[PDB]
RNA sequence: GAACUUGAGUGCAGAAGAGGAGAGUGGAAUUCCACGUGUAGCGGUGAAAUGCGUAGAGAUGUGGAGGAACACCAGUGGCGAAGGCGACUCUCUGGUCUGUAACUGACGCUGAGGAGCGAAAGCGUGGGGAGCGAACAGGAUUAGAUACCCUGGUAGUCCACGCCGUAAACGAUGAGUGCUAAGUGUUAGGGGGUUUCCGCCCCUUAGUGCUGCAGCUAACGCAUUAAGCACUCCGCCUGGGGAGU
């Protein structure tokens, strides 16, 4: 069990966010990594700027997994540039 | 112009004044020792009274009336130069508190009498 | 890592090899191989334009793509074997196809691991994206200062860059020597470390085994004659009797920067 | 965690209702003392697991005096059982 | 004072719920201390806990 | 040899923790770098001077590089055998406490020698270097000033692995166990007496403070976290110096 929160960077369109959020979920199912759970905060204006930004998309992924795909997730979403935050928590 | 922000960094040596403009373009300057105050003196609040007259002066040179003061630093000279900004023929409306407060970050030269 | 020798004699005091652990074969492939002519450091008009060179063991060459030409192929670490034409260890990959190629062997790659090499292919340690499409602050070597010519830069034993942001049609980029540079987004980098890492802590031991890799001798120019060198002469042992010490020409040694000074490349150096 | 645990029991039951039983007590000590040492080949900086570790090895090897000195066919059954030797 | 988890029988803080946390943090950015807000000790450490984990998701400042 | 369950330990159920090791990430601030504002100071002191500065500093605005520590929480609070451990997140992992009753049935305590951990400084190899800072330099002070003060600044502090193996390493208090008034905060639990609660009270653990009776002590003081009353085991002392030579 995870909390996945990120943010995606606001300057992004509909679809392509779309596809970010199909990205990071086809990502998190190659494990087995169960989505149990969705929630989109939206647009939060940020209490302090990220790379240029005050605001920001947040993604929360509720993920049952065997701790390997999370860590998939950390690496590539220190990479994916259309992402400003991600935090993985334990559900405990 | 009409607004800037009055930068104020009182030490224990120096209370150095300098207005500026709000995305930070310093119009004048005068610090205590730039009136004339070599010794000590620069870190008594006259000094930071008599340093905050000139920069009103020099920015009501240039025209400028309603400040956004912003004490800096740790001194004995901001109170006074406050209430001279004012009677100067300025305007102080916020008062920023700002001494930059490292949250741990490096460590302070070494304490004094060893 | 290092295989450390005992004193059995005054010749192996201090000597230490590589244990060459990350080696798995010793046959390098036919198809692969090229022959190597010794030069002694000598030239088209045979005279010795470079001192203290030839006369090592005879070494067969390995051609590797510093290229990267391949594109979306996938590849797979055969083998990673030893190359006595550069400190590093070479990968032997084999693609799909039957393209058996050489690359530089990355700290950490072992055999049978994915490795593509497209425009569009993963970030991971074996693969080789242009600058546009690597992310900021990653290991980085292979690159290349002209697309498509095959990589110069980052390229030999346990070395290492960094991508450090990006403007434009150009990329900084932190070389070894601590040199911030500027280079085009559209040359191909590999991404990691280099693979021997402990190639630098070796202690040669002999003064022969450094013969064994095409080392000659060196001698100073303090003990030469004064035709030969300007230290030589002096009745016993003179020190650097002239300001600045020199080389065996006219040009001092010591700090005196040895760079063009109209280098048309300047404009692309950021630090250095 | 969990088959492990339950799988020893199950194997190492000489009762029903042995969770006791040095035999037990001693399967777990070593299928635990293995997780650890493997933990200790990955990390070999940690001091704190090792010093758990050796008070491991003190119980386990305590509870195999006990059962040297009350049954030695069951001791000997044992041993040959987790290749303790 | 009175403490506020236990009057209102909530667990595990959920870092959600940032309204809560933005009324234990003082004016600058701060945790208030357990003498301001009157809470457990426990419950105070699962406060600093949450607010420090929505500080690094921009949830909560650092500084004003 | 047979029995027992209190001591010890396993089982189940929760709880708390800066317990450790590896990787990743953050926000202040400090320094440095580039550019705008702009002019004559800044810095520092008991007083000054050296430094920095018109080649444009300090102040100020933006951007970047890089390193190290993690404000508020924070507390005679917690964990650890001790050293010690404070950002956050995951990976692996050690111990504890509480409720028992399911099991074992004395499996326990202590432990010379051995094996390990072991602050800080130091050493080796490779990195790293922002602040600090031995050494060293300049300026002051002074009778002198190899000092305190000021301005600079090397190793080191940092990291990886290896060595050292030492501290006023302290509770100046070995470990275990049992017994021997109270009052009182607090940390993590449990159960009860009305209430579904909030919450009050009562009761019990284990840890952690203070005041205190008996008892001890040369006295200071300790006092259920003993320095009391006992038993077990270990280590150590027999005037000061020379000499931890």
């Amino acid at each position: 069990k995870y909390e996945v929160m990120y943010i995606i960077r606001p300057n992004i369109d509909e679809e392509s966010k779309k596809a970010v959020i199909e990205r990071f979920n086809n990502v998190l199912t190659s494990n087995g990594a169960e989505i149990t759970g969705t929630k989109d905060w939206g647009k939060r204006r940020l209490a302090y700027e990220i790379n240029d930004f005050r605001d920001g998309f947040y993604q929360i992924v509720n993920v049952q997994s065997d701790a390997a795909a999370v860590q998939e997730f950390d690496r590539l979403a220190k990479i994916s540039d259309d992402i400003i935050r991600h935090i993985v928590v334990k559900e405990e | 112009i009409e607004s800037g922000i009055a930068h104020i960094r009182s030490t224990f040596n120096n209370t150095i004044v300098t207005i500026t403009d709000t995305h930070g373009n310093a119009i004048s300057w005068s610090s205590a020792g730039a009136l004339g105050f070599r010794g000590s003196r620069k870190s008594t609040p006259f000094a930071a009274q008599m340093a905050a007259e000139t920069a009103a002066k020099g920015s009501i040179e240039h025209g400028l009336k309603t400040l956004e003061v912003t004490v800096k630093g740790p001194g004995s000279g901001r109170e006074a130069a406050i209430r001279a900004l004012q009677a100067a023929g300025l305007e102080v409306t916020a008062i920023r508190d700002v001494t930059p407060v490292p949250h741990n970050g490096c460590r302070p030269p070494k304490r004094r009498r060893v | 890592a290092i295989k450390k020798y005992k004193p059995t004699s005054n010749g192996r005091r201090g000597m230490t090899t590589s244990d060459f652990a990350e080696i798995t074969t010793d046959k390098p492939e036919k198809s692969l191989l090229a022959p190597l002519h010794k030069k002694g450091g000598r030239n088209n008009q045979g005279k010795l334009t470079v001192r203290h060179q030839g006369g090592g063991h005879k070494r067969q060459y390995r051609v590797i793509d510093f290229k990267r030409d391949k594109d979306g192929i996938p590849g797979r670490v055969a083998t990673v074997e030893y190359d006595p034409n550069r400190s590093a260890n070479i990968a032997l990959i084999n693609y799909a196809d039957g393209e058996k190629r050489y690359i530089l062997a990355p700290k950490g790659i072992q055999v049978g691991t994915e490795i593509m090499s497209g425009p569009e292919a993963d970030i991971k340690v074996g693969n080789a994206l242009p600058l546009i499409n690597i992310p900021v602050g990653t290991v980085v070597h292979n690159i290349e200062l002209k697309p498509g010519k095959g990589g110069q830069l980052v390229r030999s034993a346990g070395t290492s860059a960094q991508v450090l942001g990006k403007e434009g049609k150009y990329v900084l980029v932190r070389l070894n020597s601590g040199e911030v540079r500027m280079i085009l987004s559209a040359c191909r980098a590999s991404i990691g470390q280099v693979g021997n890492e402990q190639h630098e802590l070796i202690n040669i031991g002999k003064a022969g085994r450094s013969r064994w890799k095409g080392i000659r001798p060196t001698v100073r120019g303090s003990v030469m004659n004064p035709n030969d060198h300007p230290h030589g002469g002096g009745e016993g042992r003179a020190p650097i009797g002239r300001k600045s010490p020199m080389s065996p020409w006219g040009k001092p040694t010591l700090g005196f920067k040895t760079r063009k000074k109209k280098n048309k490349s300047d404009k692309f150096i950021v630090r250095r | 965690t969990q088959e492990r645990k339950n799988q020893l029991i199950n194997e190492f039951k000489t009762h029903e209702s042995d969770t006791g039983s040095p035999e037990v007590q001693i399967a777990i000590l070593t299928d635990s003392i293995n997780n650890l040492n493997e933990h200790l080949r990955t990390h070999k900086k940690d001091h704190h697991s090792r010093r758990g570790l050796l008070k491991m090895v003190g119980k386990r090897r305590n509870l195999l005096t006990y059962l040297r000195n009350k049954d030695v066919t069951r001791y000997r059954e044992l041993i040959n059982k987790l290749g303790l030797r | 004072k009175v403490c506020y988890f236990t009057s209102n029988g909530i667990t595990h803080i959920d870092y959600k719920d940032v309204d809560l946390l933005k009324k234990f943090v003082s004016e600058r950015g701060k945790i208030l201390p357990r003498r301001v807000t009157g809470t457990n000790a426990k419950y105070q450490r699962k406060l600093t806990a949450a607010i420090k984990r929505a500080r690094q998701m921009a949830l909560l400042p650092y500084v004003s």
